[PDB]
RNA sequence: GGCGACUCUCUGGUCUGUAACUGACGCUGAGGAGCGAAAGCGCGCCGUAAACGAUGAGUGCUAAGUGUUAGGGGGUUUCCGCCCCUUAGUGCUGCAGCUAACGCAUUAAGCACUCCGCCUGGGGAGU
RNA sequence: AAAAAAA
């Protein structure tokens, strides 16, 4: 026993040694025999007995020795406890209590020892050591006192007032939403201290709200000098010596489909269908790498700012608004470069042939989703003859769309179609409406046609095997989606499938089976809560969301960074036909970085525009305290309920409001049982609630039971 | 209900430090406060003539040695008799180190208090004596019934 | 919400019809109450015995 | 040297029991949450419960079984875990089919 | 009293619509006859039982507003669809009235008429 | 709370 014990941790005390589950322990020590898996077990329970060993609540051992402890996030709670989030995305979130923290803030990332007994379910830590800090910058109200002044922060997840010194007041008033920089963090029982650094404005003036959120973040203000010198700067029409050597394609029906209000027209499309039944697509994207060339003012800012984010009042655009929307953008009926990829498809909807290149457009006409719409699916006699030569290639366009949506759902994709909110505010900035986005013929038209662009491009360069960049989504979470498998099997939902290889196809198989249901919205939501994001990559390793073992960003250089990459490496690779040693390996060295950045700056900017649409949703709902709604249950906890209303609203119904019985929360049913009543509230249940309350800065809404 | 503010003692008038005239009246009886000012100053020359370093230097490393981390505390919820493990605030850290600083070197076995406190912070400082072995000792107790908490 | 069988303008809801009765069980294959199904007192009744007969013959299961 | 089988499930709130028979319900294996040396608390848990179910598994896997049936028994955590270590034992699920008498 | 697996055989009743027919053929009903928790016991006897909405039966009449079950009709509506109107229940809330109060309030405990049962202090004693 | 995608 005792030798056994010895050669396990000798084992795990090897360099190479990570945390392993008892499936992967038993697979690297050769382990076949059931007496000796018994061994092994009987040896992990002694050796964690001992602490000689530590077991994550992912059920992996790790020496704790090496560590004691473990690397990771800290993800801190408004209630001054936090999380830490491992490195290692298989081991377990550690809890740490608000006393444990030793000065530890909100993604600061530290050290946590492990501690051998936990007072709960979770495995409990305290921080040793921070290695790196996240926060030097903290948004707030500023606050006057007589002799000193302090910054509450928006950031609630700071859990202490930043005091303010006389002379780092700054001139910020009582109520003025400040810009702090940290001078020192906490230290024993001292709060932090800080110096206002910019002033945003009063915390009631319009605009200042989602200004306070901008800042929060740290999204990019105004564009630097030589950048909108370069603008300025950039022609307003092509140069005669720019068409040279681009295929002309003005003499060619093409069209922009966008929103009314969009400016920033990325995508020209066609459809022609041939003699033998198979359809030709053209896509035409905006060739922004020409006019934003390498190492120039706007590329240097472009990169820093890695997408544009669209807040609920603004856009923050990736480029300057003179070439975004003006030379860039594929404006009707102008002459604009493109890079085009044309594609002949099939019957089966398999490009069988395709052609990636430089053209010259010029745009038959500007239409709108609305108007497409009209003519395909309203019937619309008024806009059909007002686009009379244009309703035949629409036609094919909605025929084709369908084809390639065939395949997409055949090859096993996941249609994630839920109602997000559009928040619609007045000039001044104030709600006036919060609708639910639909996702129209015309929508889900153009997303094929950018899909099977995006995935041939894709392919193109995985073969000609030179660097790239990708846009991959990894495979889930096993553990997650062990808990997501299990929360559906209470609804009945079971599936064919373990957490470890789990096809596309499978989770569709689920999303198909609630359509229409009652629990479609949360066991939908569920789901997403169990997938991984998708990052940008060098490296083809597949989507798994659309069941695609490639796929690149190619359909939009205005807005993305990665696209203008794509387009450079594009006019890299094929155009100049630089494939040489010495250009592969520059790309080579700089796509890592590049990747890792701009995947960083979307989800900053997918986190800063929920913020903008939560804040003016709860703006939206002052008005209406006292009034009932009709909600489904979204999200049920120890402390209460969540209730999503028809819009996409959502609240909490705190447990203190269920006053008519004693509620027991169950987390295996996910379910708030009374005990003396059997009133049962599950996720999923329609119930009729009313608003009790609701509180803009905390961004909440507070609601109680009607009835079910 | 609200936790009644810890009388602010003043420095100690020669070496500055808060922490050595909360020993004077940790050493003081009956009121006598000037024994003890004498006792201490008496202590901490032997200690200065014996090391060489200052007094300072020696009986913060003392207290760093004496001073407790994790402590027993008896909690008896229907059963239990858990002897939870509870983290000693700072304030009594130092308490405890004075206390036992002191209520050990008036048990050792040397003639006068000034040589008694001074061969027990010595002792302290040198990670030995019975002081840091108190600490030890509840730390052994605690960790022994550490599976609690 | 709305009654499939007052929609699709369905009289008589036959025990055979295996699929469409299946529209209606639950995965463990109990019958889905009339409140998720939106369907109508008069056509729950109607569908309630045809799953009965649906199970007497084994074209449903009781328990899935 | 059989392909097709039952795997008995039995998971209550203090042991999760996982039998594997043949399709006359004859034993080929089984394993518990006890035999595993899990005590107490451990033995109710879903995570003892996946740990009986491959022990079984790769019990049955020797006698060389491919497709399983199942069946659960019992209020226990277990059930939703441990079918979930016999599809990822290797063993292809069939039907469950619950059997709480 | 009661009555919830499915099918079939056989049989009672209820409601809606039309009014072709019949032409007041009705209503209540002491007695009798039958049914009848639970038993009791020995398939029969048993025959009483918060066998109590704690409210005989029948009919006409007297603010609303809302839900549901099974029907009828109209509106546009192809059709669903709502909307309107009615009938038979089954519910809630609530006038006028009634109540000792509580409440009841077109499913009256309101206003009337017919017929039957039943009460006239508590205990003794359902002896 | 938590996803693609789109913008």
């Amino acid at each position: 026993k005792e030798a056994f014990m010895e050669k396990l941790l000798s084992f795990m005390k090897e360099e190479a040694y990570k945390p392993l589950t008892v499936q992967e322990l038993e697979e690297m020590l050769n382990i076949t025999e059931a007496e000796e898996f018994k061994e092994l077990v009987k040896a992990l329970v002694a050796l964690e007995e001992k602490g000689l060993i530590v077991r994550t609540r992912s059920d992996r051992y790790g020496i704790p020795e090496k560590m004691n402890l473990i690397k990771g996030k800290i993800s801190a709670h408004a209630k001054g406890f936090a999380f830490l989030l491992p490195e290692d995305t298989s081991l377990s979130d550690v809890f740490i209590p608000p006393n444990e923290l030793n000065t530890a803030m909100n993604g600061d990332i530290v050290m946590v020892r492990l501690n051998s007994q936990s007072s709960g379910s979770r495995q409990e830590g305290t921080v040793i050591r921070i290695l790196e800090r996240a926060i030097q910058r903290v948004v707030g109200t500023y606050t006057e006192t007589r002799n000193f002044g302090f910054v509450i922060p928006d950031d609630k997840k700071i859990t202490s007032d930043i005091f303010i010194p006389k002379n780092g007041k700054n001139g910020a008033a009582e109520g003025h939403k400040v810009v702090v920089k940290l001078t020192s963090y906490p230290e024993g029982r001292m709060n932090a201290e800080g110096e206002v650094e910019t002033i945003l404005g009063h915390k009631n003036d319009p605009g200042i709200d989602i200004l306070s959120v901008i800042h929060k973040h740290g999204l990019p203000g105004e564009f630097p000098a030589d950048a909108m010198e370069q603008a300025s700067s950039t022609p307003d029409t092509i140069d005669e010596k720019d068409l040279k050597d681009r295929r002309d394609l003005r003499d060619q029906v093409i069209v922009t489909i966008d929103g009314a209000d969009a400016k920033d027209l990325d995508d020209a499309v066609t459809v022609t269908k041939l003699d033998d039944g198979s359809y030709k697509l053209g896509v035409h994207i905006a060739d922004v790498s020409h006019y934003v060339t390498e190492n120039s003012p706007i590329d240097k800012e472009a990169l820093e700012r890695g997408t544009s984010v669209y807040l609920v009042d603004r856009v923050i655009p990736m480029i300057p608004h003179r070439l975004s929307n003006g030379i860039c953008s594929l404006n009707p009926k102008v002459d604009r470069l493109t890079l085009s990829c044309e594609m002949t498809i099939n019957s089966q909807g398999q490009v069988t042939e395709h052609e990636i290149f430089q053209s010259v457009i010029k745009t038959t006409e500007r239409m709108t989703y609305s108007d497409v719409n009209k003519i395909l699916v309203d019937d619309d006699e008024e806009l059909k003859q007002k686009y009379e030569p244009l309703v035949p290639m629409f036609k094919d366009m909605e025929r084709l769309a369908q084809i390639l949506r065939d395949k997409r759902m055949d090859r096993g994709a996941v249609d994630f179609d839920f109602k997000e909110a559009k928040v619609l505010v007045d000039d001044e900035g104030a709600v006036k409406d919060v609708v639910i986005r639909e996702r129209s013929v015309a929508e889900k038209l153009i997303e094929e046609f950018m899909l099977v662009a995006n995935e041939t491009v894709a392919e193109h360069f995985h073969w000609m095997n030179v660097p790239f960049i990708y846009r991959i989504h990894e495979e889930p979470n096993a553990e997650k989606l062990q808990k997501f498998l299990e929360f559906v099997t209470t609804f009945g939902y079971v599936v064919k499938g373990t957490a470890g290889n789990i096809h596309p196809r499978a989770l569709q198989s689920i999303l198909d089976a609630v359509r229409d249901r009652p629990e479609e919205t949360v066991i939908s939501t569920v789901m997403l809560r169990s997938m991984k994001q998708a990052k940008y990559d060098p490296q083809s390793l597949g989507h798994f969301g659309l069941s695609t073992e490639f796929y690149t960003h190619f359909t939009s250089p205005i807005r993305r960074y990665p696209d203008l990459i794509v387009h450079r490496l594009i006019r890299t690779y094929l155009i100049n036909g630089k494939v040489d040693e010495a250009t592969q390996e520059k790309w080579a060295e700089r796509l890592p970085d590049i990747a890792e950045h701009t995947s960083s700056m979307e989800r900053r900017a997918v986190d800063a525009e929920r913020e903008t649409d939560d804040l003016k949703k709860a703006e939206y709902m002052l008005d209406k305290i006292g009034e009932e709604f009709d909600g489904m249950i979204s999200s049920v906890t120890n402390f209460g309920m969540f209730v999503e209303l028809p819009n996409t609203i959502e609240g909490l119904v705190h447990v203190s409001f269920m006053t008519d019985d004693y509620y027991r929360f169950d987390e295996q049913h996910f379910a708030m049982i009374g005990e003396r009543t059997g009133n049962v509230f599950r996720i999923g249940d329609e119930i009729t609630v009313k608003v009790v309350d609701v509180n803009k800065d905390e961004r909440n809404i507070d609601f109680e039971i009607v009835g079910m | 209900k609200g936790p009644v503010a810890k009388r602010d003692v003043l420095p100690d008038p020669i070496y500055n430090s808060k922490l050595v005239s909360r020993l004077i009246n940790k050493m003081m009886i009956d009121g006598k406060k000037g024994k003890s000012q004498t006792i201490l100053y008496k202590s901490f020359d032997i200690i200065k003539e014996r090391t060489g370093n200052d007094a300072m230097e020696v009986f913060e490393q003392a207290l760093k040695n004496i001073m407790p981390v994790l402590e027993v505390k008896a909690r008896r919820v229907g059963g239990a008799n858990y002897q939870v493990p509870v983290e000693v605030r700072p304030e009594r850290r130092t308490t405890l180190g004075l206390r036992w600083l002191v209520n050990y070197a008036r048990l050792r076995g040397e003639k006068t208090m000034e040589e008694r406190l001074a061969n027990e912070i010595l002792d302290a400082a040198n990670n030995t004596g019975a002081a840091v072995k108190k600490r030890e000792d509840t730390h052994k107790m605690a960790e022994a019934n550490k599976a609690f908490a | 919400k709305v009654c499939y069988f007052t929609s699709n303008g369905i009289t008589h809801i036959d025990y055979k019809d295996v699929d469409l009765l299946k529209k209606f069980v639950s995965e463990r294959g109990k019958i889905l109450p009339r409140r998720v199904t939106g369907t109508n007192a008069k056509y729950q009744r109607k569908l309630t015995a045809a799953i009965k007969r649906a199970r007497q013959m084994a074209l449903l299961p009781y328990v899935s | 040297n059989i392909e097709s089988g039952i795997a008995h499930i039995r998971s209550t709130f203090n042991n999760t029991i996982v039998t594997i028979t043949d399709t006359h319900g004859n034993a080929i294996s089984w394993s518990s949450a006890g035999a595993l040396g899990f005590r107490g608390s451990r033995k109710s848990t879903p995570f003892a419960a996946q740990m009986a179910a491959e022990t079984a598994a790769k019990g049955s896997i020797e006698h060389g079984l491919k497709t399983l049936e199942v069946t659960v028994k019992g209020p226990g955590s277990g059930r939703e875990a441990a079918i979930r270590a016999l599809q990822a034992a290797g063993l292809e699920v069939t039907a469950i089919r619950d059997v709480t008498p």
